[PDB]
RNA sequence: CGGCACCUUACGAGAAAUCAAAGUCUUUGGGUUCUGGGGGGAGUAUGGUCGCAAGGCUGAAACUUAAAGGAAUUGACGGAAGGGCACCACCAGGAGUGGAGCCUGCGGCUUAAUUUGACUCAACACGGGGAAACUCACCAGGUCCAGACACAAUAAGGAUUGACAGAUUGAGAGCUCUUUCUUGAUUUUGUGGGUGGUGGUGCAUGGCCGUUCUUAGUUGGUGGAGUGAUUUGUCUGCUUAAUUGCGAUAACGAACGAGACCUUAACCUACUAAAUAGGGUUGCUGGCACUUGCCGGUUGACUCUUCUUAGAGGGACUAUCGGUUUCAAGCCGAUGGAAGUUUGAGGCAAUAACAGGUCUGUGAUGCCCUUAGACGUUCUGGGCCGCACGCGCGCUACACUGACGGAGCCAGCGAGUACAACCUUGGCCGAGAGGUCUGGGUAAUCUUGUGAAACUCCGUCGUGCUGGGGAUAGAGCAUUGUAAUUAUUGCUCUUCAACGAGGAAUUCCUAGUAAGCGCAAGUCAUCAGCUUGCGUUGAUUACGUCCCUGCCCUUUGUACACACCGC
């Protein structure tokens, strides 16, 4: 957003830039095309005998 | 800049030469009116024929007459 | 035991460089001599004294001045030293430019005026700047108020508005002086007050752009080193296009920049699709050989999606293998693969800036100027285009790898009108240019397969300033526009100039590139030698290096910090 400002000495020129958040865009994507991350993983029992389980 | 040239010969806008209660028309009698010179063909009465050596015009029609009277 | 000599912490010191003394000093006192008290004036004046002298020792003030110094820190810089990087650097090569003619920029001169901005890269085919008027800012001339608003002088016995006729006037400018008719309180005459200005100042500003730099650079949070400015992180090395990584490490983990990203350029017999994209069978139908077969033409039918488009996806990750490299980052070679140069090409693109440009894109604008015979506007005629002559982009050629004729004959980006006049096929006229009638198109439909050139084939000239080369020239025929002379441009005939590959110099370039070749829109009423794109033809030589040039860092030195155009 830029915008002149007009004053008794002259002119101020103003410009914003507001780096709104990823999460809350919605319109194209929802996170930087850089960043990747990585889900934790989910442990598991190993062994404990062969078994069977039937219906 | 360049400087400005001075000739000298300045023309204005004439002031016109203003004249009110004209000695156009005339009354003798006092209840009826004797019209001088002449109105306009063109328009209606009440506008009156410019009176000059043998040329004629009107301002209402800004200047619009040739024959004689 | 003795003199001519390193490292860490300093708790001891020190302003700090550093110092084992320059320590045991505001926790101030071991014993002594000597010297200094802002800088300069000045080691001068004077006197003494010492000398053969030169000079020595001794030693002022007046007056002057806000700094003089020291140490280091970051910079900037250096005809210091190392290490990087780049075809805006060079090698190995190509194409060149610089010469020739001509276009066009810019000087210089000229001129009423030949308007202005900008001059190393980062001014000079730039201002989208190919100016016939307009544009336009300049000049010669004329016109016009577009002098908002406030307040008074006329306030209708007119405020001011208009005004055919010819002289007037460049001139069917009422521009006015000849005129004597209109016009009705708008105005208008002043005074506050605005308004406009391609007027000024970009070294008063905004925004945008360019440039340092598309280089690889930039930052802060802890933690450590310093009293401190600061510093380290951000680095020996090796990698990479990259502060790209790997590593080594008072640094750890981070952000920006780079990368990722995006767009486009490449692949899809795998999907979804089409008489506005293309084919297959078949109908009718043209010609052939004449057997069944070959080429066609028709939106007659039926069906398909390979090419087309363009939606959704995949696909490349340096993949597999080999070496090479502390068996790391990576790099090098084969294999496959559409693709193995960051897959190609761009779009964006940090911190800090520059007194870079633009106040002539701008109702972006400060202040100054100007401000009703304007530097406002507006008409009219010119001018930016003039020529003893410099440089700068460019085009055309110096021919035989050609020229000229025929013939063959293939692209991709585009663009294109209804309130205008756009592209404009198809038919007739014209040697051409160009005219005409007619269409089709608001557009994968029509222009348009834009059957563009350079190319390819057969013939004519053969290495002679020749038919190479086409300049200047004269004439006519066309078109655009109100206006073509200071040829707008096109075409027709005629004229045939310079130039036999261009010195010193210097530009651009590493692959579908270079160079050639044309098209294309942009500007555009009319004008392409320009420009942004596009495709067609398509190489030579590296695939390295710091020799030059520039730039970057590091270490060094600095009386510099407005920073070498310095002091
Ligand atoms: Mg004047
Ligand atoms: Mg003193
Ligand atoms: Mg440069
Ligand atoms: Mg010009
Ligand atoms: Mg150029
Ligand atoms: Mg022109
Ligand atoms: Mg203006
Ligand atoms: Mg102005
Ligand atoms: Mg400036
Ligand atoms: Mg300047
Ligand atoms: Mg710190
Ligand atoms: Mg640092
Ligand atoms: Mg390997
Ligand atoms: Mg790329
Ligand atoms: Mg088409
Ligand atoms: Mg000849
Ligand atoms: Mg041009
Ligand atoms: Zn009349």
């Amino acid at each position: 957003a830029t915008r002149h400002v007009l004053l008794r000495q002259g002119v101020l020129g103003i410009k914003v830039k507001i780096m709104k958040d990823p999460s809350r865009n919605t319109s194209g994507p929802k996170a930087l095309p850089d960043a990747v991350t990585i889900i934790e993983p989910k442990e598991e029992e190993p062994v404990l005998e062969p078994s069977v389980k039937d219906y | 800049k360049k400087v400005y040239t001075t000739p000298k010969k300045i023309r204005h806008k004439h002031k016109k030469v203003k004249l009110a209660v004209l000695n156009y028309y005339k009354v003798d009698d006092e209840g009826k009116v004797a019209k001088l010179r002449k109105e306009c063909p063109n328009c209606g009465p009440g506008i009156f024929l410019a009176n000059h050596g043998d040329r004629f015009y009107c301002g209402k029609c800004h200047s619009t007459f040739a024959t004689q009277k």
